[PDB]
RNA sequence: CACGGGUGACGGGGAAUCAGGGUUCGAUUCCGGAGAGGGAGCCUGAGAAACGGCUACCACAUCCAAGGAAGGCAGCAGGCGCGCAAAUUACCCACUCCCGACCCGGGGAGGUAGUGACGAAAAAUAACAAUACAGGACUCUUUCGAGGCCCUGUAAUUGGAAUGAGUCCACUUUAAAUCCUUUAACGAGGAUCCAUUGGAGGGCAAGUCUGGUGCCAGCAGCCGCGGUAAUUCCAGCUCCAA
């Protein structure tokens, strides 16, 4: 029942990708999870699903169509080289530090008081 | 300095005299003959029709054979033909001054649902539209003030997922049927 | 217009300025004498402390005691007379408490049978006076 | 004399408001107004009386 | 119309009202000026008379061992005060850009949420059928009365249908969330899942209804009401306006 189509397909080889806008027709169902259609793109474009990146899914008023954006990578090593870090983390390839932004700021201003190799000491 | 628009606009205007019997009774006909909700719906239609008249009147005083006398003349006429308030053979920009606000209330989705026969009364039509039972070219429309273009006027039918279409029964029938079998055994 | 030359714009314009000062409403808005005479200072509302509770006679054809309150403004210290509007509402106002006052309707002019008041009470002790009449709220004790 | 304040509001009788059925709102209210005034009524003799006319 | 004075005067692009002319507003996100408690003087630097740079004096104010040291929220929050009068001591550099030796670091610029009836757009609070009735065009009928092919409205009468407010699995959204959108399961009979705010003498739409008060209390923007049959006060019922 779920059928996907691609519009505005275009290959940019200076970023080693090929990106398109994805249209999903899922009549009567909730919005299809992204992990489900990365398979369908993989079958459609003859590649492994782990280099498949999709985002920006908006379901139209009425509940039968969803238009998102997708982009297909030549290799996983290229993908890690030029990709937003937050979008790799959704797939698990990246883990950002769990240091709060506020915490980093007062630690900056404490090291500023001290001079010399004791700059490293005052941190924790 | 922020990144947003702030561009807004009022769509109506209140009349100057609040308590005129002649005016009160004339806009009570429309609000009951078309099943409207308050006077502000009537007022915003008088206001849009007043923009069309105000545009034409300043165009009419313009000397004919002016490029904007023609370009904005035809554009204004083409828009009114597309929505069906001005019929095709009668389109020259002195003919839109003789135009009534009942013609614009004619082209509402609420009125059309009545005339296509999908509803029983003009009030019943407004109920179906709000309850998501009407679609226009594979697109359910949730509002009775949707204005119908002449070309899409023949594509109004029930929505695919509707008990009045080919869909599931609603809560009432599903619950009554379940209790019927639940009470029987 | 009386003078109708092409080169008489200075004559016509400078004659409007002189003759606009004989307009009474123009005269008071564009002079500082009226603004400094206003107890409010040009505001729509003002708060003050109750000094005493007073009642004035009305006027020649009428005959009734108008329940009023003598209030001293906070921003200035000026003393004005306000009119507790509704029927029996004077009970809710006691001496030495804070009230919110507003104009009485006619832009600094006396209104109706009450002689020489320009002001009215809308809130006492930070609770609306109309709400006390309706019983929706009670005096904060 | 400041002693007679609140005189009438106090000495007047106290009558509770009787319970009454709710009033239809929005489009239904204007639908009722249309029927009571334009489609149901018939012209009468001479001058017509008002909506709240009573004897 | 100099000079002097006042301005509740930062200027402009613009805003409100508007027939044609005009009148009033512009502290306020874009451009330009000025200023960092008040004045004055400088260092470095291409660029400063810089204040999240320095030096004085004036005012205010902090720590102190009483010898001294330190200060500038008209930045983001937040607090006191003033007042008629104005929000969180939140999350993030993911977007827009800027800075640096820089593809990598940083940015209370800026973004995202919270409060938010300033204001602007859309838009629920019922729909339908059956009985009883009441009218209407119809017929017969002198009318009355009756036939309903035809309606139209009304009735805390009966009846099954349709939904979203809400609860909430998930997906989607997103830097991470939230909201919207999609979608399971529950979710409407007094559908109590109960619409208010002002009025009913005139202007000005709408009761000479009933009970109370008796020039008192009160109402009334104006005209005026009230003195023992108040259409105007205080209440109940009914009606009007949005
Ligand atoms: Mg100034
Ligand atoms: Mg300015
Ligand atoms: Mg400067
Ligand atoms: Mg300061
Ligand atoms: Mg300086
Ligand atoms: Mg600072
Ligand atoms: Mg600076
Ligand atoms: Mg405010
Ligand atoms: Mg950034
Ligand atoms: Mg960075
Ligand atoms: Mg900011
Ligand atoms: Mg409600
Ligand atoms: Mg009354
Ligand atoms: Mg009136
Ligand atoms: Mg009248
Ligand atoms: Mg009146």
């Amino acid at each position: 029942t779920v059928t996907i189509r691609t519009r505005k397909f275009m290959t940019n080889r200076l970023l080693q990708r090929k990106q398109m806008v994805i249209d999903v027709l899922h009549p009567g169902k909730a919005t299809v999870p992204k992990t489900e259609i990365r398979e369908k793109l993989a079958k459609m474009y003859k590649t492994t699903p782990d280099v498949i990146f999709v985002f920006g899914f908006r379901t139209h008023f009425g509940g039968g169509k969803t238009t998102g954006f997708g982009m297909i990578y030549d290799s996983l090593d290229y993908a890690k080289k030029n990709e937003p870090k937050h979008r790799l983390a959704r797939h698990g390839l990246y883990e950002k530090k769990k240091t709060s932004r506020k915490q980093r700021k007062e630690r900056k201003n404490r090291m500023k008081k001290v001079r010399g190799t004791a700059k490293a000491n005052v941190g924790a | 300095p922020v990144a947003r628009s702030w561009v807004c606009r009022k769509t109506y205007v209140t009349p100057r005299r609040p308590f005129e019997k002649s005016r009160l009774d004339q806009e009570l006909k429309l609000i009951g003959e078309y099943g409207l909700r308050n006077k502000r719906e009537v007022w915003r239609v008088k206001f849009t029709l007043a923009k069309i008249r105000k545009a034409a009147r300043e165009l009419l005083t313009l000397d004919e054979k002016d490029p904007r006398r023609l370009f904005e003349g035809n554009a204004l006429l083409r828009r009114l033909v597309r929505i069906g308030v001005l019929d095709e053979g009668k389109m020259k920009l002195d003919y839109i001054l003789g135009l009534k606000i009942e013609d614009f209330l004619e082209r509402r989705l609420q009125t059309q649902v009545f005339k296509l026969g999908l509803a029983k009364s003009i009030h019943h039509a407004r109920v179906l539209i709000r309850q998501r039972h009407i679609r226009v070219r594979k697109q359910v429309v949730n509002i009775p003030s949707f204005i119908v273009r002449l070309d899409s006027q023949k594509h109004i039918d029930f929505s695919l997922r509707s008990p009045y279409g080919g869909g599931r029964p609603g809560r009432v029938k599903r619950k009554n049927a379940k209790k019927g079998q639940g009470g029987a055994g | 217009g009386k003078c109708r030359g092409l080169r008489t714009a200075r004559k016509l314009r400078s004659h409007r300025r002189d003759q606009k000062w004989h307009d009474k409403q123009y005269k008071k808005a564009h002079l500082g004498t009226a603004l400094k005479a206003n107890p409010f200072g040009g505001a729509s509302h003002a708060k003050g402390i109750v000094l005493e509770k007073v009642g004035v006679e009305a006027k020649q054809p009428n005959s009734a005691i108008r329940k009023c309150v003598r209030v001293q403004l906070i921003k200035n210290g000026k003393k004005i007379t306000a009119f507790v509007p509704n029927d029996g509402c004077l009970n809710f106002i006691e001496e030495n408490d804070e009230v919110l006052v507003a104009g009485f309707g006619r832009k600094g002019h006396a209104v109706g049978d009450i002689p020489g008041v320009r002001f009215k009470v809308v809130k006492v002790a930070n609770v609306s006076l109309l709400a006390l009449y309706k019983g929706k709220k009670e005096r904060p004790r | 004399s400041l002693a007679r304040v609140g005189k009438v509001r106090g000495q007047t009788l106290k009558v509770a408001k009787q319970e009454k059925k709710k009033k239809r709102t929005g489009r239904a209210k204007r639908r009722m107004q249309y029927n009571r005034r334009f489609v149901n009524v018939v012209p009468t003799f001479g001058k017509k009386k008002g909506p709240n006319a009573n004897s």
